[PDB]
């Protein structure tokens, strides 16, 4: 039922994301976080679908910056953007909640690289076909764990 | 997760908020059968303490928002579920973590000839000692024994009256793991 | 001379660096001046300052030619010019008055911003102040 | 002659003249190494007596002109030559008799993965416990056991990817057997 | 038959027809108490096999129409009846054979004087260890069983002052007999 | 550093460059006397392996540019210097780290009266079991033993003929640590 | 009477008439609990005999109209009442005699610091091993009674001191009249 | 004095002067071989103390001018001389006292027949375990020492068929004497 | 009965023994215990009864050979003799582990000794041996 | 010459020997030619024949001057005359091609009668046959 | 009314010392009941209590061959003792066999203790005859 | 010597024994082993020489008392008697007995000597070297 999603993700959103990554300091540090198991859910249509729903909880638990700093602004914009997009995604069966997901013990630099990739890959699939995220992934979500 | 006998294997748990590491009151438990809960160790504000019965078999440490339970050397007793209780004042989260321990199967074969009434009935014995699911079978009489190390053993015999239809092959396997034993020829 | 060596635009970038970093429970080890071994703030900044050059390289690393990496170089640039405003002391004192620290990067940067900013305040007030001989004070540490 | 471990094996000797059986003073000996002579038992006029150290491992009996030395249960100690002295007063004949004891080879295999620096180097061990000549070999330490038998094994390192299946060949003189490793637990 | 402890004793059975020896399926049994039947060994076509529990205590061999059960060394467990089943296809014969084991009696004597209330009551002890029927008696106690399966019994005899010595005890094991004389004290 | 008997104690080393953690080939050694070097364990690319003789007494783990050697339970054998070798291809750094182990002193006292020639000579025994430097002394105005656990014990006796000049006090100490034992009265008299 | 652990102690009984010594049929008994009577030994006309279970722990002898029961070495089992029956044909007298055996109390102290959640809670342990009534108490928290191999009794109590450690602190051990103290002065650092 | 195994035996010493009992410093010693002197116990002013190695095997007490050394239970180790030192300040007297311990001899007999070459040679064994001088003799072997310190010796006697029975052995331990007669075999 | 046992019968018996090969072999068989039953009158009496069963179980030869013929003749002779013996089991008998040569010597002796006692007095075998058979067991 | 050496009257006694023997389960040990080591029936009879002398004396013994003992001497008589009909081979071959047999006498006699009877058959057909060099064939045994 | 002052004649004590002089010097010891001089400190009540028990002692203790110089003395002392029972006021019967202890000593010592009881009584009788009327029920409770 | 042992000597001896208290006590002392030396002539001979040392070590009374007097009288008597009479310290044994018994043994020595002396004065000249060997 979603219309106009194609250009929901402006170029200016992704601009800040790379700025987020460029600004981060190089460190040997690692941290744990939930994310979609790219191997349990191979299909890139349903991967981005599932992965997207979880992002809302991630950004809050993960990407935290000092209030009203250049980066925190970007983060709120991305949550802002995220909320409008929930309408472009058709909800699926509730039993599938918290499946197709795994642990990752990686650098923040890596984690941001994973999130930028979700947004950027979604933009490419929205640009090509806007209504694409309506596909019923209940079939694909059973397949993981 | 899963890991072999003797190995140094690590289990993990974590706090969602990347702000917090030391502040969490982490406390691991081994689930003994029947919904039991045995305390292995506790960690808070970066001071770890392992209980004396588990001392030197387990250890805990921390990095960032992640909590590790290292098993310094795995044995069959350690196969089972583990529970991590992480509290932060009012709020407390309980994350489970299973561990399968594995013994690399040990396939054995030797022949014997019957001593009565003749020396025609050649009997061979294929044996396998693995964990957790060993299983032996002759291609073309099985007692399950339990060993000291906690592993399982089982074997089967095969009677071949003269002439001996050799070579003959037994198939031992431990779930995915698989191996064979071929008997080629007798002494004369 | 040295009075207006530390521009305001230098410290602007330091706080922007710290603001830009993500909040994390991570910790890291690094050499720095033992604030308790060397109590005197004149000689603390003096000793602390020489070592900083090596720290920034080993510590504050960013992707090449990014807004922050630029700042780091700006700070090394600034640091080098300043070695002239500091009188070298006995070389035997090298690598003394220093300790380990296992802390967040946020903490580490907060420690360096504090070095530069405290230096600006003491320099505006007395420019040549950093020439007084701390060889006495450096013996007192480990 | 030849016989396997645990078996009831018999050795024989005889007097040429079919007239005589009991009259002969028969006395068996085990040849210890270096031309040694250890008395096992004696028989004369159908009264047998086995020495106490060999009592219940050996026994002797007679029928007609034939003399038997029964080993009630063979063990590795019993591999060796045996000597029979049969006397008739002044005249005496000394008949030898060899015995080879054999253990049916016991081929064993189990894998292990290296614990350092990675879990790529898969090591398998083929082991064989036989007698008298065990020998193990992998298709591209010598120990002595309590029971007197011999054991030997060899290891084989296969870095990933594991070029499985792989097969080892154990043999005990003519006797032969193999061990195939098919697959690991995962991967 | 009968034989002493430790000895190599032989029991026998035979097939009436002198034509046949190897062909018979011979199989000896020890009769455990209560009509029991425990297999000792089997022999057929001149291949013998003794059961593992009896291995090396018994053995079987053959000559002509005769079958032998050799006990390589006799012990008290071996006293009892033995059964031989000799079969020839449809026909089968069952021959019994008894064996008595005997331990040569062991007569012992030592004195003691009572420690209370005086050292007048001289007590002597005659002891005998034999098999199967030991029996001790003083002229003019407790039945014990030994590790080796043999039986022991002894009796004491109190002699208040004056010690009416010499005195004699009589130990016996069925027909076997022996004595012990005590002459004088220390 | 320093820590008591039985405790879970940690030693540390680190790579100066904050970029690298796993990449370093870390390898801890216990310095046996006479410049000896005993390998305790190795770690590289986040795979740890402790040698079988030290297995379950030590363990190693990593976070960021920091390397830890955990002693899961301290014993007297563990008092001594430790060496960390950290290599990165061509370049290699060797960081030392000392550890003192301590046993909290155990002061004991009991009396006895002599059994011969009379029951006048009251002998008291003050004993102390500590580590590393136990020392007992009677206040007035001896065999050194080594225990199974590796700790040291020493005690001294004090004969007091009648009348017993009580109370009397002994002083046990383990370097800075100090404690006393007072004997007040006998059973009778 | 009363006596300490390990000592050679004697109990006595006597015939009132000074004419008679050997003639009396003396026979000592140990009173086991519940009115029991266990024969230790007998003496008559100067021939003594001790029962085999008590042989070499007890012995009896005589001089004049007096009868002695010497315990060659006292242990805690020997604490209890003893009965002597002295008969002279029809007339018989029964003299009781109690014996308390005593172990000289053994006061022990050692510190410990808590291993969790911090190393602030300094716990000290005062222990006492005595007989028959040991009792320990801290001046200014759980107490378990244990029984030893030698038959003696032990008890101890712990005392938790959060930082700053309000030292010195003193415990009081006592065994009936017997008394002794333990002072903890200072920690390691 | 003299006493048997296990018995409660007493040795004595005394001060000539009937005025004195407790005052004397009494101290017993066991004379170990080679002029040795081992302290057993001491007594003075009616306080006795036995040394820990001898504790509970010996004990001392006093009555009047007499001093007793009680051996609560005698064993073979206790055979030997004992020395008593009694001092009174400047003057000291040394009184010796010997003790012989005795084990009542234990005469044993059993037959055996030879197993080879025939069952004619009947061998009988007469054995005696006594102390201090056991001695066995057959009426027309190895001297062993036991755990309890006593001595044993036995002798065998071969009688070929016909067995000249009855036959009699004579065991003795110094004055003590006893015999063993063998009457008849089983058959 | 005096001349029942012809000379031609014993002729074959000795021929049987002469024809046999000298051997160390031994075999088991029932026969009368010469010591349990000492009396030679009653020994031959009892021993004689059992012989029928022995010869069949023991002395076996290839059908229609010189010796097998003799054996049947000896059974023929044996049967004829049953009338001279008072008759109408398993006592006074024992085991023997001996050579065949010995066994034949024992049987030839039974027949030949019987001939000597028959020649002297024919009616001798009427004696009642029920007394003598009780003594064995 | 040799064609009619083995008379019918010799074999007459041999079967008489076997017929006269009693049927028995007894067994006895003796040397004889291993029929499997030496397969060739020409060389088997050749080798087997020389050893027979020692056998008959050690084995077939009867009471002096009995019907059978006569036959045995007759067979030794016959045998000796026949040694001339056999070409001796290398003496090193002595006591090879021979094995143990634990069998009845009846069986043993059956083996000896067969040696004589088989020899008569090969001799009747070709008298000179026993000249063949068996040194090759004797090597084949132990 | 009372004539006890001179009840204990000199001739009585003459024999007591004679008894002690005649005894042989010995290291021997013997057991006997007597008043615990420490439980009952007061010498007035000590002699009082001690005196009642003496009759039983002399019979059980001081025994000599019938009609010998010493046995005579012993009977005279029992004679003397009986007359003296009237000079002592009896106290509560519950106190019987209290204030008494064991003594393992020489006869020589025991005789010295008894001679001392009689001789000390003579001294206290001479000074004040009515002295032994004092109520010792208080003093006997303390033992 | 016939009238050397006066009646007044034995008077005191029985007085000594009568005066002693009846007791279960025992004491140790040297005396002649009446069984080692059976002969009463040589018994009294040997026993007598040793008595000097005994009386001093044994029979002690408070100085200058009725009994102590008797003891000296007996030592006086004894010394005069030495004239009428390697073997030293043989034929002698221990005795653990009452004083009453010991006095009975000594009174018996003196009194038996008086009877054998009254009958034959020269009797104590006999050579006991043979008899002393017997112990
Ligand atoms: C015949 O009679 C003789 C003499 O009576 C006996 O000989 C003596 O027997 C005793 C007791 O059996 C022997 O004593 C033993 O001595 C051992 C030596 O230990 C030393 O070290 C310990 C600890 O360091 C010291 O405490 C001790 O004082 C010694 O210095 C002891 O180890 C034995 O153990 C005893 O102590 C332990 C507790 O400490 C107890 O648990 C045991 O029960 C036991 O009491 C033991 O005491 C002694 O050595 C013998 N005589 C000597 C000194 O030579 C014979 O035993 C007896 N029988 C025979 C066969 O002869």
């Amino acid at each position: 039922v979603s219309e106009y999603c194609s250009h929901m993700i402006g170029s200016g959103h992704l601009q800040s994301l790379q700025r987020l990554i460029d600004s981060q300091m190089e460190t040997s540090c690692q941290i744990t976080f939930e994310f979609v198991d790219q191997e349990q859910l191979k299909d890139p249509v349903c991967y981005l679908k599932k992965a997207f729903l979880l992002v809302q909880d991630i950004m809050e638990d993960t990407m935290r910056f000092r209030d009203n700093t250049p980066n925190a602004i970007a983060i709120v914009q991305l949550q802002e953007l995220s909320l409008r997009l929930k309408s472009c995604f058709t909800k699926d069966y509730e039993e599938h909640d918290k499946a197709c997901v795994r642990t990752f013990y990686e650098t923040p630099l890596q984690l941001l690289e994973k999130v930028k990739n979700v947004f950027n890959e979604t933009k490419n699939l929205l640009d090509k076909d806007w209504n694409i995220f309506s596909k019923n992934c209940n079939n694909s979500f059973a397949e993981c764990s | 997760v899963t890991a072999f006998l003797g190995e140094r294997v690590t289990l993990t748990s974590y706090w969602r908020r990347v702000s917090l590491g030391p502040e969490i009151e982490v406390s691991w438990f081994k689930l003994g059968p029947g919904e039991e809960q045995v305390l292995i160790g506790r960690m808070h504000h970066d001071v770890i303490f392992i209980e004396w019965p588990f001392r030197g078999f387990f250890d805990i440490h921390r990095s960032a928002n992640t909590f590790f339970l290292v098993v310094t050397a795995a044995n069959i007793s350690h196969d089972g579920n583990y529970l991590c209780r992480m509290k932060l004042g009012e709020t407390e989260v309980t994350k489970q973590e299973h561990l399968s321990v594995v013994k690399p199967l040990t396939l054995s074969v030797h022949s014997e000839r019957s001593q009565f009434p003749d020396f025609s009935v050649l009997t061979v014995t294929c044996t396998v000692n693995a964990f957790p699911h060993p299983h032996v079978q002759w291609l073309m009489n099985g007692g399950v024994m339990k060993e000291k190390d906690g592993s399982l053993s089982v074997a089967v015999d095969l009677s071949l009256p003269k002439p001996w239809h050799l070579p003959v092959t037994c198939v031992g396997k431990n779930d995915k793991e698989e191996a064979h034993g071929v008997y080629v020829s007798g002494y004369l």
